[PDB]
């Protein structure tokens, strides 16, 4: 209500179903209309359907009729979307969106989104390599330090630095799909070279699908 | 069904410029037209509802106008934090529909990239692949040419690039280019170089190491 | 309007039986009463016009009688290919009207079904879905039950069935039941079983396969 | 030998109109009365109306007065029916039927029928999968082979075997409407197991509404 909090990233095989939750954290779904909206890679917002619990009504976009069920559970104060017979094309970010039950109302509250990947490819955890600058590179007063997160499936990986402490001048690049069918990304921080003397620089990599949690300290070579 | 069409598909302007985005409905939707802001991998945020009603907390530089089949969103004073995709959406008909989006970018003074090169880690080389990385930091504009040379042999079809979202504060980009080689191929060569061409640099900048 | 009423609405008879169906008009239609035969998914076929005149090609086991308000169609010796719906229709009044139809069904000796089970095709599994099919072939009577079991767990809500019209040669039925799972759920279990209940089987017959060919 | 050939099955949105054609081959509509008759699923024949071009006459059943219009173009030997303001209740097979001009005549020629489906759903062609036994199932002596014609809209699909050379022992089942709102159908045939070794078995599937034509060899 104050905050729509969705379930974490999901990976499914084609033909399977996915159930995504949306918890009205510190509020309710009473006398609201609850929609699901998706955003496929590099595409726009696509409205899937809506329920208005108070009226016992539900409706879907024609192209999702027979594929999607939206259910609200008062007990858990949770809205669910179940998408069945998944295909590659259903790989997207799914958002819950709340609006007042009244005709014409706008979506004033959105969930953070849930990434769904639909693929028959096997889950595989990443190999994490340091991106270590030469001493010559750092001699100019700036140290570019990074971690290469290689050969994983599926998205996402999360990368932090110093377990949350370093955010300014962190660039975590969008993942690239390689010709192998595996993703890679890099995350780099650029810091004054002298800071290598006064603190550690540790990249924290989490790949939840493979239960991978890796920390790597990065130093110049 | 109501088809929502936005114009232009993208725009770039300077901080403080007044810019407008158009939204047309295939049939009259009365007042039932909403505008959202979305940054990449973030939840959309409601700006404007019922064509012209500003959401609480939204800066006054956002306004909306129109009725029937023609609507406009105006930003009177474009700020670096306004870089986003903006979507219109009709709440008139039984089945709701969005416009296709307008991508808003900031124009600022040219900034050349700071360039760094990373050899493959001894850790990676053990397992038979060599990733060489070139980093371009904090540059504007977006367009950049990154070429890989191995012993002066220009490389083809064995590199990939990734780019950051335009920075919400400084309006710059950063870019990574990754060259992928077998360990066998990497060990046969000495000079690894990334050559960067960009509007901020008088001559191409080359960063290199000897294996 | 002239209203046409047929009786009975359905009947069951043995091969070689004399079958009579009735058609009554709400007003006198003289001789202008026609009979059509219709098989499922086929166009109607004219059998008799002017109450009693057989169309060319119609076998003489078919006859029609009557005039005014009361008509009959008679099959002197019911044959397997006579299973059909029969319609009367008046052509006396400008606004033409059909009777509601009479379904003619055959009763015959009980025949237990042959049973075939089909694993999902590699082609369908490659797409992500597993349709498992059970065929009950050439049985009588029509009433039959299929239950699905996956590693002995009784399935509910994930199957659908269809039954053929009564066969024009042997008066039997066939039934297909399809169990639909995701490939991911299909790969978690070993034994796929179709349990068949029918009058011709003193105890249900279960056919199975083992996924991966156990 | 006259044959009345109707236009294909189609989906139409609620509130739209449908126009169906009926073409006389080996004959004409020039000295005949021309009726349309419909059959809603599992229901009886329902006479809609008739025109007699030779006499320039027309008549319609009271329940269709206004909504159905029947026309003829003798120059192309073509009869039409147009039904407007379609509702789900109008989903049915529509038949053209020809009779003599003369008072009291019976319907001696009928078209093959046209299935109109009133729905907001899109046309979708099927996927065709083989139904083949586990190899041990053939060790018995009788082989059942089939094709599963999955996820199409609207009805109907046609299934032949070996381009219509194989008809004995074929059972093409009624379509079932899945929870997805798409149809599925199976066609099966029984053959001597040994015939698996000496010829091909191919199912010929046609879904005309989507122009989808598939031939699929069936192999255990």
């Amino acid at each position: 209500q104050v905050q729509l909090v969705q379930s974490g990233a999901e990976v499914r095989k084609p033909g399977s179903s996915v159930k995504i939750s949306c918890k009205a954290s510190g509020g309710t779904f009473n006398n609201y209309a609850l929609s699901w909206v998706r955003q496929a890679p590099g595409q726009g917002l696509d409205w899937m359907g809506e329920i208005t619990p108070i009226f016992g009504t539900e409706k879907y976009a024609q192209k999702f009729q027979g594929r999607v069920t939206i259910t609200a559970d008062e007990s858990t104060n949770t809205l669910y979307m179940d998408l069945s017979s998944l295909r590659s094309e259903d790989s997207a970010v799914y958002y819950c969106a709340r609006r007042g039950y009244i005709y014409g109302s706008p979506f004033d509250y959105w969930g953070q989104g849930t990434l769904v990947t639909v693929s028959s490819a096997s889950t595989k955890g990443p190999s994490v390599f340091p991106l270590a600058p030469s001493s010559k590179s750092t001699s100019g007063g700036t140290a570019a330090l990074g971690c290469l997160v290689k050969d994983y499936f599926p998205e996402p990986v999360t990368v932090s630095w110093n377990s949350g402490a370093l955010t300014s001048g962190v660039h975590t690049f969008p993942a690239v799909l390689q010709s192998s069918g595996l993703y890679s990304l890099s995350s780099v921080v650029t810091v004054p070279s002298s800071s290598l003397g006064t603190q550690t620089y540790i990249c924290n990599v989490n790949h939840k699908p493979s239960n991978t949690k890796v920390d790597k300290r990065v130093e110049p070579k | 069904d109501v088809l929502m069409t936005q114009s232009p598909s993208s725009l770039s302007a300077s901080v403080g410029d007044r810019v407008t985005i158009s939204c047309r409905a295939s049939q009259s939707i009365s007042s039932f037209l909403n505008w959202y802001q979305q940054k990449p991998g973030k939840a959309p945020k409601l700006l404007i509802s019922a064509a012209s009603s500003l959401s609480s907390g939204v800066p006054s530089r956002f306004s909306g106008s129109g009725s029937g089949t023609s609507f406009t969103l105006t930003i009177s004073s474009l700020q670096p934090e306004d870089v986003a995709t903006y979507y219109c959406q009709q709440s008139y008909s039984f089945l709701l529909t969005f416009g296709g989006g307008t991508n808003v970018e900031i124009k600022r003074t040219v900034a050349a990239p700071s360039v760094f090169i990373f050899p493959p880690s001894d850790e990676q080389l053990k397992s038979g692949t060599a990733s060489v990385v070139c980093l371009l930091n904090n540059f504007y504009p977006r367009e950049a040419k990154v070429q890989w040379k191995v012993d002066n042999a220009l490389q083809s079809g064995n590199s990939q690039e990734s780019v950051t979202e335009q920075d919400s504060k400084d309006s710059t980009y950063s870019l990574s280019s990754t060259l992928t080689l077998s360990k066998a191929d990497y060990e046969k060569h000495k000079v690894y170089a990334c050559e960067v061409t960009h509007q901020g640099l008088s001559s191409p900048v080359t960063k290199s190491f000897n294996r």
